[PDB]
């Protein structure tokens, strides 16, 4: 017996110089069916850090549930809230510490830092993880990352344009989800965006192909 | 296991390998003589793997490209002597394959000086500098940082010489023995480098 | 798949289910072909097997009655069709049919696996039950022969009710209780059942809807 | 595994009057060591139809002799050019008859119907010659997921040779750039019912 | 994929999805499934893509050889016949699941071939991965005697719960009515950026050659 | 439990106006042969919880136990209608077993789908619990009924309507293409019996023997079986 | 992945590439692959990167551990046996770590290498990663004890940019500390070989650079 | 192998054939052991699986009826025998046993292979028979229950000859005849038929030596 | 692919070892210091395999041994060193073994000098003679021809020198680099014999 599953399904991760945008999908499938159409990817860590992951949601939503547990647990006894990168290098040993047994999961740990500029780890699953400027995992990863690479680097390009705002950047996360539904059949349905900010987090939906 | 170099320049193309026959952990010979293929013409065949294979393929294509020179009474192109040697190569691959790496070097007034590169799986093109085995891996950046398109053979020499030091100190089997092939000027010649 | 042959005075009654395939891919399938007016035969194991041997037998018994013909001249919904050769004359012979399918199953029977019951009449041993099983061994039953992995929860149940001269009326309710009974308990077995009966001298299909009520 | 020692990639494009046709040029082997970096995989079989072969090498060059071959005898026996739904077709035949033993090769045709009327034409393979026939681009190689990716978020309908000739080359760039096996140079053709621009770009040789 | 067929009064209606997967991911969006084998003789097909349209070209091409030297309007049987052998003759690889309709003499004939060249005479079937839910609306709705325009809804709305539910189909609705006197395939039966700065990309060389 | 022996197919579940409706048919297979048609395929998990599964036989038993025992030990502690555990509650157990019987490598072979009523709003009936002997129906807002869906590695989500087995895809097309919401129990009774149906014909270790169950405001009331009409 | 380390008249000169890479699909090109383990001494990261970066940071713990038992500085022959030993009672696990540690201590300037199998060997001049052996090649050609800071550094990032140039899994930027009595320095702490090739091997720019 | 059970009013009655073992290696071999003086149990599968779980079972058993004495006072070869306890006061009930059976086996079940049908009599719920298949799920039959390999053969048979309130005698017949057509299909399964019947005050236990005569 | 070869006679005991560090490919070092264990009280472990092992293995048996004389404040002797480290070595052998290749060389004045050969297996015996590695093929039988039990250190020596032409020329790994422990007239010392 295989004890691995992939649920399928996108997480894109994008920062700005003092927001995060987390987008993922919604779709829960299995081989070539969905078992639905909306089972949220991304959960919140704190007012500030928010996570979400791709890969088999059972890890997923255990893994998530144990660093919210963690966290809450760090928050009655040290009492204060952990950074981003405090949950960072926890999220990384809880992860390491499956290193044999690994969950099947690779994460995005997205938030807003003390000195209130974005902050954007990706993970694999058995815990080497990396800060990022933009950040895609799940099915659709492969075909996304290269267009934030396009997009946020310009390095292939000679005039470069550099001023983006919230607004641009939203939009252009909607384009890219929309173009992994497009072309990744374990991508669609509809889609959550998290914007972290000064202010916090904000939610939107955003509906994609059914198909 | 057999470390084949080769480096092509505006006048001249120089082949290289160490001369060692091997048998299980013996070495048969300090002083192969299966490797190198002179092919009439100024056309050389350099050919790296087990040596009965070796020997097999590299006669085969030989006294197939003198027949073909005999034929006609003209000498064979170095590009069509090399896509000859790699079509039968790939003949052969889903067949009868040779595990062969090969270094087609040869002069052509057509197109000068020319070094190919292919592999035991028929993956041919045409190099400026290129290796055989796993020396290879500890030679390939030596030949990539000291190459100029205007080498003299000279300084072809001595760059060959890096590569053979660098084989003797950090490559696991120390080979020592290594003969070259240095077409230019028309004319080939044979030279025996120890160390 | 569940077939069976059953021997009755004046016939012979071949019955089958019609599932095809935990996924039923053809529910209403054809498992009893006719090779010729007075020769049916009853189809187990792999479909394209089958049916391919179904094909080559069929060219064969063309060829064999088409040469048979001597020169010159001489003196519940039912479907009933008559013999075009009333005395049987060049209608190849049932055994021939058997064992030349025998002989094309055993030579290739490295891959082929195909389970066959050949029922059929002819003049000279009336009518006729062959078995030409997995792998390639023909059997001739005078009582009734049984195939399918629906056929195993009958056997019993069919050796019990058995009689050695039934009449057309019971024989049709033993076999049709037979088929009823092989789907009620063999998942791999279902929907209408077909049945073939073979006489002197005509042939009718009955096709049959079925419910399984008992108070056990 | 087997496409995985050479890597490389191509990708064919379409505009308004002009088709693009990139490649990117690195030959590795044993799928790290590049050892050469001038290995273009696009081949001219007329004015009018081009391919691109990405896969084994061994199987690239050999594919493209057969076609070569080929498509020689067809226009000496017709005194005309190969129509290029025609190679197409042709093409995927020659693959199918290897289904059981194939040439690990997945070529995209790119040229020209003539109809006079230049209608770009673009067709993908699989190794076995499913083919299909995209009327925006076609990728084919080990980077067909970025490029993928890339055409889809960048391809613009109806754009002059020099709008595509900017599109294709930012799309194949992007997608090499996170691929390791492929990469080390880009070639680029244009083909407009005049003429032909070549440009090798100047890509990172990582 | 998903593709189905029925037989309604004196036609056949087939139907199909227009997507095609390198995995996951869609490499086609608008392919064709719906072959012409004759006029009066149509088939789709589920499977190895190369299998299905080469061995659908072989028997178009043989059926119009038959045709020419008979006179006579091909025959569905025919068809099945000469793909039942060419399937088995390879020990069940060359897998293409073929949905075959047609009219002929003896009226529309559906029938369903197996990879391995086992057929059925089918009053309606479904074959590829959306194959179940396809069946599924069959099952659900379908009747003996229905009108052309019933049996284009009923193909269009299990194509359409084929699509929406399988993973590895989507696109648009193909459907073909064949009928004894002639065809109508609608192809589209129902249907459910950035440009760069001219010279942003550097390059090391040009070549311009004139045709 | 190296693999499944004897196996349950098909379940179904749903929301209709007045609380939950589950159908199974009480068959259970050996391989192909159709050993036991008369088994009892969904379980009683308390007034307001109910259990579906699919797959082995022993382990859902097993499971069965495991929540039986729950469910008693819930009821001795308790002392308002409050503290009985909601159906939420007994999904989020079964999905953690599952999890560490993953985690372990001894899964469950089954899927299971836990059904019910989570609120205590909407009756009085565990104010004096009952557990050995049995007005109008009240009607139930959607977001009140739970229906829970865990598979052999974990994998735990709710919806308004669940199905397991064969039924995730022939069950599962007619939910989605005809289910809404505050539906009649005629309309819902209609809607899965078109849907066992369908399995009847496709699935062949589906059965025509079915097993409704409903979780009202009057409790959990278990149907007379039935052969499908037609 | 391509490390190297050398020693050199004005001590240690650490060099590394930045590429993480899943198989054939480059993931990230920002890896800080030189990790602190504490004040005086580098470590580098090869193979694993989840391993090597745990079991860095876990070595880094034990040595502020026992710094502050001792109210001394640990050397790095003592850290390199530590590593060893830890590595080595995970034997058989599959950890894939190949490290470099190079610091000064009351020794002396010392270099160990460590991989996973347990390996221990001490020396002046260790590479690890796919580009290893290129940048064996490189650096044997012209390793000179005697040579400059300046001198150490060009011929470091020339290493490193053979090594990326030859080898797949190696690139993205070339970063370069300097190990003093006094520390480490980031004498590059970044450049991007785009930038290399076209200074090293191909300066005119005007075509493309044959291999 | 064939163990079977059946209730008539009044009683239930276990069979089973003897054979053990393509050699027979015991070819009278006791499948129906008595676990209680009112609870017998027929063994199928692994011979040391299903010994060693009756064993352990029979354990159980003894230590659960010493435990339930309550404190103070109260109030064809056959050999019979009364229940010692004339009320089934300390007599463990069947279905107790039969579901600590089914955790012994389930709890074990990688590697325990064996199938029991259990029969008895409790005053609770009178005769009960209960089936424990491979894996450990236990179902309670209330018309009867059938495993080994040779039960297979007879499933159809029986359900057409089982009556919901047979009489003793007929009962036996019915009994017999599965058992004797079982092995008569079965090659596993063979030798002397051993039959227990269970009532509510005594337990009967007959031999039977068998011929199956047939004119099919 | 590590060398060891040993030699006892009546007045002196001599261990030598090609000094490479190898990893894949590569030689790492070409000056190894892993494979001889100096063991106080003239007594030494030379050890062959993988330099993990090595290490681990040659550690452990020096650290006991040293912490045996430390706490009994004597010397160890020779054989019960020698079967210290085969008793460690077979308990080990059913359980994430060491795949080590041992020589144990000393001097006693109980027993004299002492030379056992060892394998990973933990086959353990005295010899005069031994080798290890692939170069044993191709130095023992040299060893036995040149071999008499009155030989001088000097001629020992050059029957070393032998081996390592022999290991040289003939060996396909063309080993130059040896380290050599020569104890006698209860002195040992260290010798680097390069080609
Ligand atoms: C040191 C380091 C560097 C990068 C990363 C890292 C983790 S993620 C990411 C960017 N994204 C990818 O690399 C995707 C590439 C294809 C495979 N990917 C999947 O997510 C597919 O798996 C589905 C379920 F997990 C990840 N970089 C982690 N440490």
């Amino acid at each position: 017996w295989y004890p691995y599953i992939d649920n399928g399904g996108t997480v894109i991760g994008l920062t700005g110089k003092d927001y995060v945008i987390l987008a993922a999908d919604t779709r829960l499938s299995l081989s070539y069916s969905i078992y639905t159409r909306f089972c949220p990817k991304i959960s919140k860590l704190t007012d500030k850090c928010i996570i979400g992951s791709s890969g088999m949601q059972s890890d997923i939503k255990t893994l998530h549930s144990l660093l919210q547990k963690k966290i809450q647990l760090f928050v009655l006894e040290h009492s204060h809230y952990p950074d981003i990168h405090v949950i960072a290098r926890l999220l990384c040993v809880i992860l390491y510490s499956r290193r044999f047994f690994p969950y099947y999961a690779f994460n995005i740990l997205a938030g807003v830092d003390e000195n209130n500029k974005g902050v954007l780890y990706n993970y694999d699953s058995v815990g080497s993880y990396c800060e990022a400027t933009h950040s895609c995992v799940g099915s659709g990863s492969q075909l996304i990352l290269p267009i934030l690479d396009n997009r946020v680097e310009q390095k292939n390009q000679l005039i470069k344009n550099t001023n983006f705002n919230l607004g641009d950047d939203i939009n252009f996360v909607k384009d890219a989800i929309t173009s992994a539904t497009e072309r990744d059949i374990y991508t669609g349905d509809k889609t959550l965006i998290y914007v972290i900010d000064k202010m916090g987090i904000n939610v939107n939906t955003l509906d994609l192909k059914q198909d | 296991m057999d470390t084949l170099i080769g480096l092509r320049g505006n006048n001249f193309v120089v082949l290289a390998a160490d001369t060692y026959s091997i048998n299980s952990i013996i070495k048969l010979k300090n002083d192969d003589n299966t490797k190198f293929y002179d092919i009439h013409g100024n056309k050389c065949l350099l050919l790296g793997g087990s040596i009965g294979d070796r020997l097999q393929f590299g006669e085969f294509i030989r006294k197939n490209v003198h027949l073909y020179q005999y034929q006609n009474n003209t000498d064979m192109f170095v590009k069509s002597f090399a896509f000859f040697t790699r079509k039968n190569l790939a003949y052969y691959l889903r067949r009868n394959p040779f595990e062969v790496n090969c270094l087609i070097a040869g002069y052509d007034k057509k197109d000068g000086y020319q070094l190919y590169w292919c592999d035991y799986l028929s993956n041919m093109d045409s190099v400026n500098k290129g290796a055989h085995g796993y020396g290879a891996y500890l030679v390939s950046a030596i030949l990539d940082k000291y190459y100029h398109e205007n080498l003299t053979v000279d300084e072809a020499l001595d760059i060959f010489k890096l590569c053979f030091e660098e084989l003797k100190k950090r490559f696991l089997l120390t080979q020592i023995n290594y003969e070259l092939r240095i077409m230019y000027d028309n004319k080939v010649e044979t030279q025996y480098v120890t160390v | 798949t569940t077939i069976i042959g059953i021997i009755y005075d004046n016939g012979v009654m071949l019955a089958c289910d019609s599932r095809t395939s935990t996924f039923i891919s053809n529910k209403c399938s054809r498992k009893i072909n006719r090779i010729n007016e007075n020769l049916y035969v009853c189809r187990s194991g792999a479909s394209a097997h089958s049916q391919k041997i179904i094909e080559i037998i069929k060219h064969y018994c063309v060829s064999m009655k088409n040469e048979n013909r001597k020169k010159g001249r001489f003196h519940v919904t039912k479907n009933k069709y008559f013999y075009e050769d009333k005395f049987n004359d060049y209608n190849p012979l049932v055994e021939n049919v058997a064992h030349i399918t025998k002989k094309i199953i055993y030579t290739n029977n490295n891959f082929l696996s195909c389970a066959l019951i050949f029922g059929g009449y002819d003049k000279i041993k009336k009518q006729q039950l062959y078995a030409v099983n997995l792998n390639g061994s023909i059997i001739e039953k005078h009582d009734f022969a049984v195939s399918g992995s629906g056929s195993i929860y009958i056997q019993s149940y069919l050796q019990d009710k058995y009689k050695k001269f039934m009449t057309k009326k019971e024989c049709f309710n033993l076999i049709l209780n037979c088929v009823k009974y092989a789907m009620h308990n063999d998942n791999s077995s279902g929907g209408l059942i077909r049945i073939v009966n073979i006489t002197k001298s005509f042939v009718e299909e009955f096709t049959v809807v079925n419910t399984q009520m008992n108070f056990q | 595994s087997i496409y995985n020692y050479n890597g490389g990639c191509v990708l064919g494009m379409s505009g308004s009057n002009c088709v693009a046709i990139a490649c990117d040029l690195r030959l590795g082997a044993n799928t790290f060591t590049t050892v050469s970096t001038k290995f273009s995989k696009i081949f001219k079989m007329n004015n009018n139809v081009y391919v691109g072969l990405s896969g084994l090498a061994t199987d690239i060059q050999t594919l493209y002799e057969i076609l070569r071959y080929r498509v020689n005898l067809y226009e000496v026996r017709q005194d005309a050019e190969m129509d290029v739904e025609c190679f197409a077709n042709m093409l995927s035949s020659i693959l199918y008859s290897n289904r059981f033993s194939p040439y690990f090769v997945n070529p995209i045709v790119v040229g020209f119907k003539l109809k006079v009327n230049y209608e770009p034409y673009l067709t993908a393979y699989d190794l076995i010659g499913a083919k299909c026939e995209t009327r925006d681009f076609v990728v084919n190689g080990v980077t067909s997921e970025q490029l993928f990716g890339m055409c889809e978020s960048l391809y613009v309908k109806d754009q002059d040779e020099n709008g595509l000739f900017e599109t294709i080359s930012q799309c194949l760039l992007s997608a090499l750039d996170r691929d390791c096996i492929s990469g080390w140079g880009a070639e680029v053709l244009v083909l407009t019912p005049e003429k032909i621009i070549k440009k090798k770009l100047k890509a990172r040789m990582d | 994929t998903t593709i189905c067929g029925l037989v309604c009064q004196n036609a056949v209606i087939l139907g199909a999805d227009t997507r095609a997967t390198e995995g996951p991911i869609v490499a086609d969006k608008n392919c064709s499934k719906l072959h012409y084998i004759s006029k009066n003789i149509w088939c789709a097909g589920a499977g190895v893509a190369g299998d299905l349209e080469h061995t659908t070209l072989w028997l178009q091409h043989n059926v119009e050889l038959h045709r020419l030297n008979t006179n006579t309007q091909p025959r569905v049987s025919m068809c099945v016949s000469r793909l039942t052998q060419e399937l088995f003759k390879y020990q069940g690889y060359k897998v293409c699941a073929i949905v075959l309709g047609g009219v002929d003499v003896n009226g529309p004939q559906l029938y369903g071939i197996h990879p391995h060249g086992s057929s059925c005479l089918l009053p309606f079937t479904a074959l590829g991965s959306g194959s179940l839910n396809a069946m599924a609306v069959l099952e659900a709705k379908y009747r003996d005697n229905m009108t052309i325009e019933e049996g284009k809804n009923l193909v269009c709305e299990a194509i359409c719960a084929g699509i929406f539910n399988d993973l590895g189909s989507g696109g648009n609705v193909d459907i073909c009515v064949i009928t004894k006197d002639s065809y109508q395939h609608i192809r589209p039966y129902k249907e459910p950026p950035t440009i760069y700065p001219k010279g942003t990309t550097p390059i090391l060389s040009e070549k311009i050659e004139y045709i | 439990t190296l693999g499944p022996v004897v196996t349950g197919t098909s379940v179904i579940a749903i929301k209709y106006k007045h609380g939950i409706m589950i159908a199974a048919d009480r068959k259970a297979s050996y391989g192909s042969y159709a050993k036991f048609q008369n088994v009892e395929r969904i379980f009683k998990i308390n007034n307001k919880t109910v259990m579906g599964f699919s797959g082995e036989l022993a382990d859902a038993q097993y499971l069965h136990e495991l929540l039986t025992r729950k469910n008693i030990n819930n009821l001795s502690e308790k002392k308002r209608k409050e503290d009985m555990y909601t159906p939420q509650h007994y999904h989020s157990y079964v999905s953690r077993v599952f999890y560490v019987r993953k985690n372990r490598i001894d899964p469950l072979f089954n899927n299971i789908i836990i059904a019910g009523i989570n609120s205590q709003k909407y009756d009085n009936n565990d104010d004096n619990v009952l557990l050995y002997t049995n007005e109008e129906y009240k009607e139930i807002h959607k977001d009140d009924l739970y229906i829970g869906f865990v598979d052999m590695h974990g994998t735990n989500f709710c919806d308004d309507y669940i199905t397991t087995g064969y039924a995730r895809y022939f069950a599962l097309t007619l939910l989605r293409d005809h289910y809404k919401d505050n539906m009649t129990e005629e309309e819902a009774r209609i809607l899965i019996n078109e849907c066992l149906r369908i399995l009847y014909f496709r699935d062949a270790t589906s059965s025509n023997f079915i097993q409704i169950v409903k979780v009202t405001s009057k409790g959990v009331e278990y149907e007379e079986p039935y052969i499908l009409p037609c | 992945t391509t490390t190297l380390a050398f020693k050199f008249k004005d001590g240690i000169i650490v060099a590394v590439d930045s590429r993480a890479s899943m198989g054939s699909f480059i993931s990230s090109q920002n890896v800080e692959k030189i990790i602190e383990i504490n004040k005086n001494i580098l470590g580098t990261m090869a193979g694993g990167a989840a391993d090597c970066l745990y079991w860095e940071k876990y070595l880094g713990k034990i040595i502020k551990i026992y710094e502050l038992r001792n109210n001394e500085k640990i050397s790095v022959r003592a850290a390199s046996t530590i590593l060893s030993n830890i590595l080595y009672q995970y034997k058989g696990y599959g950890l894939c770590c190949g490290i470099i540690l190079s610091g000064y201590d009351h020794t002396g300037f010392n270099m160990f290498y460590v991989d996973d199998s347990g390996k221990k060997v001490e020396g002046n001049l260790f590479s690890c990663g796919s580009g290893s052996t290129y940048a064996y090649s490189i650096l044997d050609s012209a390793y000179d004890y005697n040579l400059n800071l300046d001198q150490a550094v060009e011929l470091a990032r020339n290493a490193i940019y053979h090594a990326t140039f030859r080898d797949g899994g190696s690139g993205g930027k070339v970063r370069v500390f300097h190990i003093h009595k006094n520390g480490y320095d980031k004498i590059i702490e970044g450049e991007d070989v785009f930038d290399l090739h076209y200074h090293y091997t191909n300066p005119e720019q005007k075509d493309q650079y044959v291999m």
